[PDB]
RNA sequence: AAGUGUAGUAUCUGUUCUUAUCAGUUUAAUAUCUGAU
RNA sequence: AUGAUGUCAUACUUAUCCUGUCCCUUUU
């Protein structure tokens, strides 16, 4: 899966993908929540996490393929922002 | 034990506090679960004395009064250098007693 | 990452966490391993069969222990 | 009909013993006792195969002569003919075999 | 054949070595540890001979020796690891001349 | 109650081998552990009661009188 | 590379004592070695003073022993047990047994059997029919051990240390078919175990302090030589274990270790009393010792003369 | 502590009033009947206590019944064990299997009790608890589990091997079962081997069932391996034979074969 | 051939010592002495049937002499 | 998949010590290593029984108890019948029972390492080795021969046996001791 | 009864003790030659 | 707390002394490498390990740091490392103000095969090897003020530097603790021609070998 | 004509598979079980 | 002629066990 490689949360921003994950989150999730966005803001805090929690994280708030859909789509997102040099995706720069 | 096989010891860390053991479970070894020969003192976790878990009986769990030792059965036999034998679980004993 | 392989504990069962206790479907390649790796903390352990050892070849009491060190990782081979 | 006795004995098991003379045995303890019997003797003995243990639960002929074989002295029976004393030379030469050494013997 | 172990010899090879004042005086004192028998040594400073101070059979494998020294002390313990799972501190006692242990936890098993 | 206990088993042991006096029957026999056996049935019994209860079930006589025709052709 | 040496006679020959050296070339510490063997024959003549290679016979493996039997050189070349008899050009093996586990480790020469120690398995006790010239196991050992050294006790008791540290006694008993023609037949029992402590390589007790009784002496890779000495007196024996019994649980070691753990690591202990810990009343405590007088119903000096009565006899 | 007041008759009675003591609901009254039965074995004499005891019929086998065997220990403890053994050897010739596993229950906590006083009766229990492993009854293996396990824990470094052998010889069948009670017991008598026997010959014992093809055997000897693991972590190097080196894999370690 | 039977003995002679007696003629492969179950004694006659035709003649020949229980034990084919 | 039987037992050291059930095993090459070592013990015929190992003992009639000269000469067994014939005291002796417990105490047989207990293990009356002219005592009594036998004249006879070529007669060939009348 | 063998023992004990003194005579003897 | 990779296996670990006195760290000796890489943002420092010029050695066999002791005074602090081929080097940390500057390393003496050294107060180094008798030795030179030169992490090389051996300039050994190790073979029998039997007991690694004629007495 | 409860084991009584095959799971292998003729 | 099945009785073993508590729930 694109969650086996190695990533580092260090190396990149938060805010660029906080808005993202919420927005993520209100159109699989349907309903405004709280707890959820906070759950993975905090997930990604460590200097070196884990894509494997995040993903079992995942299954068990969202359904399972909304699961898949949001670490599909954190996963390669965190991955580009991480190989920028100055550490942000290509998303950053076009709005 | 052999009185109770369901019974989970805690198997954790060893300290540097004595335990005790309950007057009605007095004498008893620990984990022998004999009644004679006792070799080595009874070593608690360092978790299973804090405050209200402090005083309580090892096997009986009750509050204890004489200080237990290891069965010298289990000290030859390389078992009493072993983790925390604090009784955690209660289960299968004293459970419908309270209803008698 | 659709795998479903939660390998943590399902009822506290026996779950052997000694390091080498051994198993059930313990395979040839696991139990030379471990034999292997019990053999060689021995041979760092007794100073007396270190001695013994290490009088074989010219070589020190710290090569014997470097390499006996270093063939901790893979003595037997990648199974 | 205890077919109860029949699953449970291990009866109803088919069994072929090419060494008990092509035989049939309807069980696994009829099968070990068909691999070792009077007619699997007499089978052994008219093909030569002679009882032993890693030659008992064998079925296939050929790989009996195999196991005969290998089994036929995989390193022994070698006392020793070395023994020649060929004192032709005396301070380095005395290497003969004991046959030579009784050729030498008998004819000089 | 009920034999009875005679040692006329000890060991007189060095596994460990430490060196600290543990005598608790001005003098240094060196702490050999051999396969089965630790030593304590007090050499000239003027002679330059090296006597054995002190000699007592650990009954036991002595697998790694370090001192240790509390803040403000003027005297080394003595940490003690066998292969056995007990870690031991002892401390010297020239005033009987015979090493006292001062503390023993178990740790694990043995062996 | 205890020996009175004792003084019951005694007394129940001694009903049964009358009863298998009476009876005559060669299966019923003492074991080595205090039970008795069936050799006719070849089973066990704990109380006595098992070892005179073999009668109702696994009539083996029917198997024993194969082996009584095996020994006699005749009838 | 060379692993063994010895000197001897030959049948054959004189008066002429011929040194038998063993040698192999391109071996390796690596499980990846054995090229060949050499077993140069050193003549040393000359009032004993001028060693002479002359013969030069190859060995098959790696040689480890060399020793006499019935005039013969009994030699060990890996799994197998070669006696040779001095040629011309070569030892001529006038006789060969292959019924060696691992590796010849070493070789006793008994005045008719032999004792074959191997590198992984026990001692066993092979008979040598000179009539038939042929060898054949008489017995085998229950327990392994990794043999360094060894010692013929008596005509069947046989002494070996262990490379995990420990020594053994295995004494053959009386109805050891002497006559033959899980693994083996015959078996034997182990009479002595006890752990020295320190890997010990050489063991031939005799005679120390003459006017005392001979005792095996025993050596020590950290450089340590003892002495093992019998108890004459079943009294002696029980005074010495009711000693080692209140000493073990009066003044303990200070590593926390077990006696009987201390003794029995590698193999459990068989009648041995461990004299070290027995010393340690001289130096015990007055409360000890009046503790053990009691036990033992007799007086601590009583003790001292006790103990000291052993090294007086038994040692120097 | 007086001992002395107590007549003959009176501690016979004394005896026989307590004899009812046993059928208490509490644990610590049996326990101080059996101080009290070898305070009175201690003064009077063997022979009638040990009398006295016999008669136990067990006519429960709960309600400390087993309690007369530990009386019987606490006697041979007080008392010389020399008269205490051919009298429960002799009691345990009756036919009941209450009796017969009553005197191996105290036979077990005797031995037990007497720990290093074993070193003479090992040749004299040996046959008996030989007899009582051929397994007649589940009861009759316990019993026999725990007395090895007891003799094994009491007999360490006193020199008995050829016992514990013989002991083990008849053990070892005991391995395969799937009582609790007994398994426990079987578990308990191989560590006790291991601990007295040494782990060498429970290796030796223990080595063809390791890689066994079935499952419960396997599960079973893996069990027996994981105990004598658990401890002698130290000695399984010796134990573990030399392997052959396959292609892919050398597992012989050849330093071990480093001839000095 | 090679089987043979042996008569001429009583309650003395039982399975391993016949078997032991055979042997020191020649080697019992596999004897059979049936006892009477109901009386439970030696019916003095048993069957053997050796390793080969050889020594079961050989035993008939020169072993038909020994006598078990001081009664002859003789030896006839079968 | 699965190793044909016959290719394990042509492919081991020692196939004599192979299995049926060894085919279909996880590691067959390691079993047949383990199986032949030197003081390897194997596993119990109970792997394939279905009578939990102690159903074999049924209608075997078996005495009480089979007690010692230690203790049969001790008196107990005769003590403890008058005992429970006047039931349903002595004090025969303490120092008698400690010569009996310590002097008189006899060293049973004990079994080897290996000696595992098989089902019935009672039917399985085993011998050594009965060479030609080595049997037991009770041959010679009921032969009632003095102190060879008279079997070694047939064979001058009939000529040597054929079954033991290895046999050295006394007198003629072997030039008897004892019991013994072979070599 | 323990008193009769702590008798014997006491006995035993003379006697092993008059052994070792002819014992160490005879070793003394012997050094001195 | 951190973790911090190395380049290759390491085999000894030396704590430089901190606070007051030297600067926090711990040196890690390798395969023919010495790196000194403390905690914070201090920078790693590598040295090779010397090798003995023209030395007759196998090549592909590199140097492990034997054994190592450290003489911590109130001025400065100097360690003494073993290396496998005995020739005892003395290391001397080059500090910054507040970080490492250099690993200078200079040929103090040549010594056995050492098991074990202790610096020990009064000028006194106790070296025992791992065969053969201890070693006591008189510390009379302190490393500097001769024409030894001193190799220094900031000295490039590429190539290691070169060691030229001698004897024991700054060292005077003071007696020799006997101790006879490795008993390889022994013989228990009056070889001489006195009644006292003497043991013949062989012992010691190569050029340390010693056929000791024990004889139960006083020198 | 008195025992209370907590876990587990065995021996007793009553019933059932002449189903010929194929594939799979499972078994050491059988067996059992699951689908088709 | 061993066995599998499981309502319903029976013997046994665990030195099984009778004053055990709300000393801790004080959420609105």
């Amino acid at each position: 899966e694109c969650l086996e490689k190695k990533v580092d949360m260090s190396k990149v921003n938060l805010e660029v993908i906080k808005p993202w994950i919420t927005k993520r989150v209100t159109e699989i999730l349907g309903f405004e929540d709280d707890v959820v966005i906070e759950f993975i803001f905090n997930q990604l805090e460590v200097k070196n996490p884990d894509s494997k929690m995040m993903q079992i994280n995942l299954t068990g708030f969202l359904n399972g393929k909304n699961a898949r859909e949001f670490m599909g789509e954190l996963w390669p997102l965190l991955l580009s922002a991480q190989e920028n040099i100055a550490g942000i995706p290509s998303a950053f720069l076009e709005l | 034990a052999k009185h109770h096989p369901d019974l989970i010891f805690c198997r954790k860390q060893a300290g540097v506090a004595i335990g005790r053991l309950c007057e009605k479970c007095d004498g008893k070894c620990v984990i022998c679960d004999s009644y004679v020969r006792p070799c080595t003192l009874v070593r608690i976790c360092d978790e299973c004395n804090y405050g209200s878990y402090q005083g309580r009986c090892v096997i009986c769990g009750g509050p204890g009064v004489s200080d237990a030792y290891y069965c010298k059965e289990c000290t030859i036999q390389e078992k009493d250098r072993d983790g925390c034998p604090k009784i955690v679980n209660l289960g299968s004993s004293k459970t419908d007693l309270f209803y008698e | 990452m659709t795998d479903r392989y939660t390998i943590h504990s399902q009822l506290e069962h026996l779950q052997s966490k000694y390091i080498g206790t051994g198993h059930a479907d313990t395979t040839k390649w696991e139990w030379l391993v471990n034999q292997h790796r019990d053999s060689y903390c021995s041979y760092m352990g007794h100073f007396d069969l270190l001695n013994y050892f290490a009088i074989a070849e010219n070589e020190s009491k710290a090569r014997v222990r470097f390499n006996l060190m270093e063939k901790m990782l893979q003595p037997c081979g990648p199974p | 009909i205890p077919y109860w006795l029949y699953k449970l004995h291990g009866l109803n098991i088919n069994y072929n013993c090419e060494i008990c003379g092509n035989y049939t045995y309807r069980g696994p303890k009829a099968f070990q006792r068909h691999f070792a019997e009077w007619r699997h003797a007499h089978g052994m003995r008219c093909l030569g195969i002679p009882n032993t243990a890693h030659f008992a639960n064998v079925t296939q002929i050929e790989d009996a002569v195999s196991l005969w074989a290998k089994l036929k002295l995989q390193k022994a029976s070698e006392r020793w003919q070395p023994d020649t004393e060929e004192e032709y030379e005396d301070s380095s030469g005395n290497v003969v075999n004991k046959k030579t050494y009784e050729d030498l013997k008998r004819q000089g | 054949m009920f034999l009875y172990n005679l040692t006329l010899q000890r060991a007189t090879g060095i596994s460990f070595a430490i060196h600290g004042n543990f005598s608790g005086t001005k003098q240094q004192e060196i702490v050999v540890s051999r396969g089965k028998i630790l030593e304590l040594l007090r050499p000239d400073p003027n002679t330059g001979k090296v006597h054995t101070l002190l000699t007592v059979e650990v009954f036991g494998v002595i697998r790694s020796l370090m001192a240790f020294r509390l803040t403000g002390g003027t005297k080394d313990y003595i940490v003690v690891g066998s292969d056995s799972g007990r870690i031991v501190i002892l401390e010297y006692q020239p005033s009987k001349n015979m090493f006292e242990k001062i503390h023993q936890e178990t740790f694990g098993k043995s062996g | 109650s205890s020996e009175s206990n004792r003084d019951r088993r005694e007394r129940l042991r001694q009903l049964a081998l009358e009863t298998i006096d009476i009876n005559k029957d060669p299966y019923f026999m003492k074991n080595h552990l205090g039970s008795y056996e069936c050799k006719l049935c070849l089973t066990l019994h704990n109380n006595e009661g098992s070892y005179l209860a073999h009668t109702q079930g696994k009539k083996h006589q029917t198997n024993l009188a194969r082996r009584a025709a095996k020994e006699a052709k005749e009838a | 590379a060379a692993f063994s040496v010895a000197v001897c006679r030959f049948s054959n020959t004189g008066e002429d004592w011929y040194v038998l050296v063993g040698v192999a070339k391109d071996l390796i510490l690596n499980p990846r070695s054995v090229a060949g063997g050499f077993v140069y024959t050193y003549k040393l003549v000359n009032n004993g003073e001028k060693l002479e290679f002359l013969h030069k016979t190859p060995v098959e493996e790696v040689p480890a022993a060399i020793a006499p039997f019935q005039g013969r050189v009994l030699i060990g070349v890996g799994k197998l047990l070669r006696v040779y008899d001095l040629g011309k050009k070569k030892l001529l093996r006038k006789c060969e047994n292959k019924h060696i586990a691992n590796y010849i480790s070493g070789i006793q020469t008994i005045g008719h059997r032999v004792i074959v120690s191997d590198v992984q398995e026990s001692f066993i006790w092979v008979r040598y029919k000179r009539n038939e010239n042929q060898l054949i196991i008489f017995a085998d050992d229950t327990y392994p051990r990794w043999v360094t050294t060894a010692s013929l006790l008596d005509y069947d008791t046989v002494a070996g240390a262990d490379k995990f540290g420990n020594i053994c006694v295995v004494r053959l008993p009386p109805n050891t078919n002497d006559e033959v023609d899980n693994g083996a037949s015959q078996k034997a029992e182990v009479i002595m175990n006890y752990h020295v402590g320190e890997t010990v390589l050489s063991l031939q007790k005799t005679t120390l302090i003459p006017g005392g009784s001979e005792s095996l002496v025993y050596t020590t890779l950290s450089g340590g030589i003892g002495i093992l000495v019998p108890f004459t007196s079943h009294e002696d024996h029980d005074f010495f274990q009711h000693v080692e019994m209140h000493l073990r649980s009066e003044h303990p070691p200070l590593c926390g270790r077990d006696h009987l753990s201390f003794r029995s690591y590698y193999f459990p202990v068989k009648n041995v009393i461990d004299g070290d810990l027995c010393e340690q009343f001289n130096s015990m405590e007055p409360n000890k010792q009046k503790n053990v007088s009691e036990e033992l119903d007799r007086t601590p000096p009583e003790v001292s003369k006790k103990l000291e009565d052993i090294r007086t006899r038994y040692a120097f | 502590r007086g001992a002395e007041y107590v007549s003959a008759r009176e501690w016979m009675r004394i005896c026989f009033e307590l004899l009812e003591l046993l059928k208490a609901h509490k644990k610590a009254i049996r326990r101080a009947t059996v101080n009290t039965f070898g305070y009175i074995a201690k003064a009077i004499g063997p022979h009638d206590v040990l009398a006295t005891l016999l008669n136990n019929l067990k006519v429960q086998e709960r309600q400390n019944r087993v309690c007369t065997t530990v009386a019987i220990a606490i006697v041979a403890e007080t008392c010389s064990p020399f008269t205490v053994l051919p009298a429960l050897m002799n009691e345990y010739r009756v036919p009941e299997l209450n009796v017969q596993n009553g005197v191996l229950k105290s036979l077990s906590f005797l031995f037990e009790y007497i720990g290093e006083m074993g070193k003479d009766y090992i040749y004299a229990v040996t046959p008996l608890l030989e007899d009582a492993l051929m397994d007649r009854d589940l009861v009759h293996r316990q019993t026999a589990s725990a007395v090895v396990q007891h003799m094994s824990l009491g007999v360490y470094g006193f020199g008995c091997e050829d016992s514990l052998n013989h002991l083990l010889n008849y053990v070892w069948p005991n391995v395969f079962e799937t009582s609790p009670h007994v398994i426990q017991a079987v578990m308990g008598a191989l560590e006790g081997l291991r601990v007295a026997i040494g782990p060498c010959r429970m290796l030796q014992y223990c080595l063809q069932g390791l890689f066994h093809p079935a499952r419960k055997v396997r599960d079973v000897y893996w069990k027996i391996y994981n105990s004598i693991y658990i401890g002698s972590q130290d000695a399984l190097i010796a134990h573990y034979p030399r392997i052959y080196n396959d292609d892919k894999n050398t597992y012989i370690r050849y330093e071990l074969d480093y001839i000095l | 051939d090679a089987t043979v039977y042996v008569g001429g003995l009583d309650e003395k002679v039982s399975e391993p010592l016949l078997w032991e007696l055979f042997l020191q003629a020649g080697p019992v492969v596999n004897t059979h002495m049936p006892k009477d179950r109901v009386t439970g004694q030696h019916q003095g006659y048993g069957f053997v049937e050796f390793l080969s035709e050889e020594d079961a003649d050989y035993a008939i020949k020169i072993m038909n002499m020994i006598k078990l229980y001081g009664k002859p034990i003789r030896v006839n084919k079968a | 998949n699965r190793f044909t039987v016959a290719e394990l037992k042509q492919l081991v050291a020692r196939p004599d010590v192979v299995e049926m059930h060894d085919v279909t095993a996880q590691d067959p090459k390691l079993l047949v290593h383990l199986k032949a070592t030197r003081n390897s013990v194997p596993v119990p015929r109970h792997w394939c029984f279905k009578r939990k190992y102690l159903q074999g003992k049924r209608g075997i009639e078996k005495p009480p108890f089979e007690l010692p000269d230690f203790i049969k000469r001790t008196g107990i067994q005769e003590m403890r019948e008058a005992l429970q014939e006047k039931e349903e005291k002595i004090d025969i002796d303490y120092q008698k029972l400690h010569d009996a417990f310590f002097k008189w105490q006899t060293k049973p047989k004990l079994t080897i390492h290996g000696d595992l207990y098989y089902e019935g293990k009672e039917f399985e009356t085993r011998l050594k080795e009965k060479k030609p002219g080595d049997l037991s005592d009770e041959l010679r009594i009921s032969l009632g021969m003095p102190v060879p036998p008279p079997w070694l004249i047939a064979m001058q006879r009939y000529g040597p046996p054929p079954s033991y070529p290895n046999l050295k007669i006394p007198g003629l060939n072997s030039p008897l001791y004892g019991d013994v009348f072979g070599t | 009864e323990t008193i009769r063998r702590q008798l014997e023992l006491e006995k035993k004990k003379k006697q092993d003790l008059d052994d070792e003194e002819k014992t160490a005579k005879f070793i003394e003897e012997q050094v001195r030659r | 707390k951190y973790s911090e990779p190395l380049e290759e296996h390491g085999n000894f670990l030396i704590t430089v002394p901190g606070g007051s006195d030297g600067p926090s760290g711990v040196l890690i000796c390798s395969e023919n490498y010495i790196t000194y890489k403390n905690f914070g943002d201090q920078p790693d420092i590598r040295c090779p390990i010397p090798r003995r010029r023209n030395d007759l050695d196998d090549p592909e066999r590199g140097m492990i740091f034997v054994c190592s002791a450290t003489h911590k005074t109130k001025s400065m602090f100097f360690f003494l490392a073993q290396t496998e081929q005995g020739d005892i080097f003395k290391i001397t940390l080059e500090t910054d103000e507040d970080m490492v500057t250099e690993i200078r390393l200079k040929y103090f003496d040549t010594v056995p095969v050492a098991a074990a050294m202790c610096v020990l107060k009064t000028g006194f180094l106790f070296v025992a090897s791992e065969f053969g008798n201890h070693y006591l030795y008189q510390i009379a030179h302190l490393g500097d003020d001769d024409e030894e030169p001193e190799f220094s992490s900031a000295m490039p090389l590429e190539d290691t530097f070169f060691f030229q051996p001698r004897p024991l300039k700054n060292l005077v050994l003071v007696d020799e603790l006997d101790s006879l190790s490795p008993i390889l073979f022994c013989q228990i029998a009056d070889l001489a021609n006195e009644d006292t039997p003497q043991l013949y007991v062989a012992c010691g690694r190569g050029p340390r070998s010693s056929l000791r004629v024990l004889r139960h007495g006083l020198e």
